[PDB]
DNA sequence: GGCTTTCGTCAACCCTTTGCTTAT
């Protein structure tokens, strides 16, 4: 009757950022890159917890990891490379009569708009997260192969139409819709300010003395590759009652807000994927969602 | 006169760590004694005693779980089952670096022994492994008891096991004596009558279970003797050291 | 009902053994009972096809009631009658299947002796119980049978938490 | 005469690969070989499990092992040895009036083509798998005995004819047909990028701390030797409706894709072997397949 | 008269979380 997903089935990651290294430069002198080193700050606070109002006149001492620009440098350089790998519908695990009837199902999907929203999320600078707030002017450069594109001020939640993001979108969608790879060496300049607070990704630490432990390779302030790759795939404006782009999770999940935007409305990855395998056509914005999840990868069968 | 040929840094790559059903890790002294006897059959040099060691050794896996090796569908009449995965029997693997010492009566030159060994080690596996790269064999002699111990010192960066003896059993002597077991031989239970499906047909065949001894991994330069660290076959199919219990 | 579960056992299949190769490969079905190693703390094992059997209306099958409080030695001596003795002794027989079984040569002193090492049942269950109850932690864990531990033995079927193996890792230099 | 098979017919592994060892070098200076360190990364994502949509408003915290190139080096160095032993038609278990008559039925295979497709998988770089995707340039250095061979651009799917793969193939074929060892000290270089993710073999373990445990030797990243061997024997393009080479197996099966390409159609290893011993006229491809499994080895119970 | 595929049977845990020695 219906063609089911294999019990072993997985897709590999097709947007591969490096762990971003976060440097300190000036706005005019961008080639004097010093390393923003993560240091340790022990802070005297105040105990303010929603349950206990009796231990509210005491004050907790929490040691945290901090990251600031040096006071002679007013611009945070965030350096990473984004590897857009092709062969999107080629499943790593499984791949018998379900990953091949879904490749032919998502054969006319709008890969160009998907790549435009990806390289726009790298180009508006959404892969900086909290690093963008309180910045006088942003400037990202994307040095794709023997080229260089500069985007100063792009709107974040609105995927506006400009021609250089369309150029990198075309040369990425000539890889995502086909075979091979394309790399984007991306440098993010934010005129934050001299000595301003710099926000890395903080590590998951369990039973550690630090209340906040930032990511570091050899001491430098750094952001996780998964944190960049989440913000690249914040392209989903096609869920029910859509107001902002969220990451393309299989259920439209946002763990920050504590709600899944595509679960329960029969608009998640698995029901649309099963419908695409079992004959039923999908909307263009839903075809974009399912092949965006195939770009994202994951255990897509159980 | 004792002629000790020592090979060092033998990176064996794919050692099946299941020395027994209760011991998983370093291959036992029966493995290295069988390797010495394999060199005795293949080349011809009579090795009567063998030592070994551990420059590096990691059983691949977690703290309490070894890596489960995936199994290939290798069985007749199992073609309808080959679409799914295969059932996996317990076979842990381990990847480690070994030093080795042999005790051979060659009574000849030393630059031809090295090679009646390098032409064997390149075609031999140390407990199912794959010998990646081993340092060049070097023959050393032992005249007195201290010449021998200028060889013990020569198979260095390593932890030669010493026989420490079983008191009552292995489980009692593992938690009281902070120590670990190793298969030092096998005990013949029954006689296999069906020799049609065996390795040789002519050699008498016996069903057996491991018998264990406990061992200690002293660094070889910290061992007082080296005859207490030179394993050899015994009488009731039991590998043992010449210096006995440490 | 330790007389009923014995005629049960024997009918279904029933092979009591203290040594088997089912702990090595589950495709094995070789079972030997050694007469000369039965001691007061010797934990005996058993096998039926698909580990079939009926419980004692308290939740325990034949294997745990025969492993609990030296009941196997109780029957084997004859403290529960000689009508259970002959049933238990006719249960313990022999089986030979070197299939899937490692085969190594071992010297006899003046010749060679091709030798098949199979696992010990007392060693496995007794090692799990003792190194759990005296908390030995430099050790491994192996679940025999895979995702269906009713295949190998009865010990497999019951102790599905995993048999414990010694961590025989040596020290590493540098 | 019904020359029926023994209970277990066991052949030794004649390809003897070692574990790959993952090092970090630069593309220009390939002499500062620093080890690729297996690290410990704890992630925060979302659940996104099939049929579990009421848990999709939650997250999952998964500690994984990760191996990245350091951000000063931009080329992953993969070092292993491949020891082709030839005693192909000699059995460990069994062998008499079944292995000898198979030896005098498999004496006229193209050992040169088998050694060619054997060496090509080491030369095109199929031993890297997901280390090979996204690489700008995959230059491989094979050091056979006093003879350094280099390869820099080979299509990994099609066995296109090279003049230096075939030179290694002649001596590997002479060893496979005859006796000896022609051990291949093999050196792989992949221009991945600065700080790109490398993909070691993952251990199939049951780790409580880690959800993905990568293979580490001393702490340096490594790939499994049977994984390398599975890459080398990925030569089989002689099955029904052949598209891509698969690993030669007794049933021509890959359990990863969930399909067996040489089962249920009388083209398995045991059916062809039985025809070979009782007397048939095997074609060149399915004779090459049987002797490729004999180099692969394995117990042939039944 | 085996013989080889596929479906039908039979189950049920309690877990623990670094040193082993430690260089001629």
């Amino acid at each position: 009757t219906k063609l089911k997903a294999p019990a072993v089935l997985a897709y590999s990651r097709k947007i591969n950022p490096t762990n971003a290294l976060m440097f300190a430069v000036n706005w005019s002198d961008r080639d004097n890159t010093t390393a923003v080193m993560v240091g340790t700050k022990t802070v005297a606070g105040t105990q303010s917890v929603r349950g206990n109002p009796n231990d509210a006149d005491k004050g907790n001492i929490q040691t945290v990891n901090f990251a600031n620009l040096p006071h002679n440098k007013n611009t945070l350089l965030v350096k990473y490379n984004v590897k857009f790998v092709g062969d999107v519908f080629k499943a790593e695990l499984g791949g018998g009569e379900y990953s091949n009837t879904l490749q032919t199902a998502l054969e006319n999907t709008d890969f160009g708009t998907l790549a435009y929203r990806y390289v726009y999320n790298i180009a508006a600078g959404r892969t900086l997260w909290r690093n963008r707030v309180g910045a006088e002017s942003i400037e990202t450069v994307i040095t794709v192969n023997d080229q260089t594109f500069t985007f100063s001020d792009l709107l974040v939640n609105e995927f506006d139409e400009d021609v250089d993001v369309a150029e990198i979108a075309d040369m990425v969608a000539g890889v995502l819709s086909g075979e091979g790879f394309v790399t984007l060496k991306v440098e993010h300049y934010m005129l934050l300010g001299e000595g301003s607070e710099v926000f890395p990704s903080q590590e998951f630490v369990e039973n550690s003395k630090l209340s906040k432990q930032l990511f570091d390779l050899n001491g430098q302030a750094a952001m996780h590759d998964q944190k960049i790759g989440n913000a690249i795939r914040t392209i989903d404006t096609w869920y029910e009652d859509a107001t902002t782009p969220i990451a393309v999770e299989p259920y439209g999940s946002v763990v920050r807000n504590g709600v899944a935007y595509r679960a329960g409305n029969k608009t998640d990855l698995f029901t649309l994927m099963d419908g695409a395998v079992n004959g039923k056509s999908l909307t263009e914005e839903d075809q974009m969602f399912v092949t965006a999840n195939l770009i994202r990868g994951g255990v897509f069968g159980g | 006169m004792r002629k000790f040929i020592i090979v060092k840094n033998v990176k064996v790559d794919g050692i099946n760590a299941k020395s027994s059903d209760i011991t998983v890790g370093m291959p036992p002294a029966t493995t290295f004694c069988g390797l010495g006897e394999t060199m005795s059959i293949k080349t011809g040099i009579v090795v009567k005693a063998v030592s070994y060691g551990s420059v590096k050794f990691e059983v691949r896996g977690s703290r309490f779980n070894t890596s489960v090796t995936k199994f290939a569908w290798q069985d007749r009449g199992n073609g309808g089952k080959a679409n799914n995965n295969s059932p996996i029997q317990p076979k842990p693997l381990a990847d480690g670096v070994f030093t080795l010492c042999f005790e051979v009566e060659w009574e000849d030159c030393a630059e031809v022994l090295v090679d009646k060994v390098t032409n064997f080690i390149n075609t031999a596996r140390i407990a199912g492994g794959t010998i990646a790269s081993f340092n060049k064999p070097f023959v050393k002699v032992a005249k007195d008891a201290e010449e021998l111990a200028s060889v013990k010192n020569a198979m260095m960066p390593c932890y030669v096991v010493v026989d420490c003896g079983v008191e009552v059993n292995i489980f009692e002597d593992a938690v009281n004596r902070k120590l670990q077991p190793m298969v030092n031989g096998y005990k013949k239970l029954e006689k296999i009558v069906d020799n049609k499906h065996m390795r040789d047909k002519f050699t008498p065949a016996y069903l057996a279970t491991p018998t264990y001894t406990m061992i200690g991994y002293k660094m070889v330069s910290n061992v007082d003797n080296f005859d207490q660290a030179l394993w050899q076959y015994g009488e009731n199919t039991k590998v043992k050291t010449i210096g006995g219990i440490y | 009902m330790i007389k009923e579960m014995i005629e049960d056992f024997i009918s279904k299949g029933g092979l009591i053994f203290t040594h088997s190769g089912r702990y090595t490969n589950t495709n094995n079905s070789c079972f030997i009972f050694n007469k000369n190693d039965i001691g007061v703390d010797t934990k005996v094992d058993m096998y039926t096809p698909k580990s079939a059997g009926i419980k004692n209306e308290e939740g325990e099958n034949l294997w745990q009631v025969l492993n609990k409080a030296n009941m196997f030695y109780r029957i084997y001596s004859g403290e529960l009658g000689e009508e259970l003795q002959y049933l238990l002794k006719s249960c313990c027989t022999a089986k030979e299947d070197v299939t899937t079984l490692p085969q190594i040569y071992f010297k006899n002193g003046e010749g060679y002796d091709i030798l098949v090492p199979i696992g010990n049942a007392h060693n496995l269950i007794s090692g799990t119980e003792y190194l759990w109850e005296h908390k030995y932690y430099n050790t491994f864990t192996q679940k025999l049978g895979g995702s269906n531990p009713q295949n190998c033995t009865h010990a497999c079927n019951k102790m599905r938490g995993g048999f414990k193996q010694f961590n025989c890792t040596p020290p590493q230099v540098e």
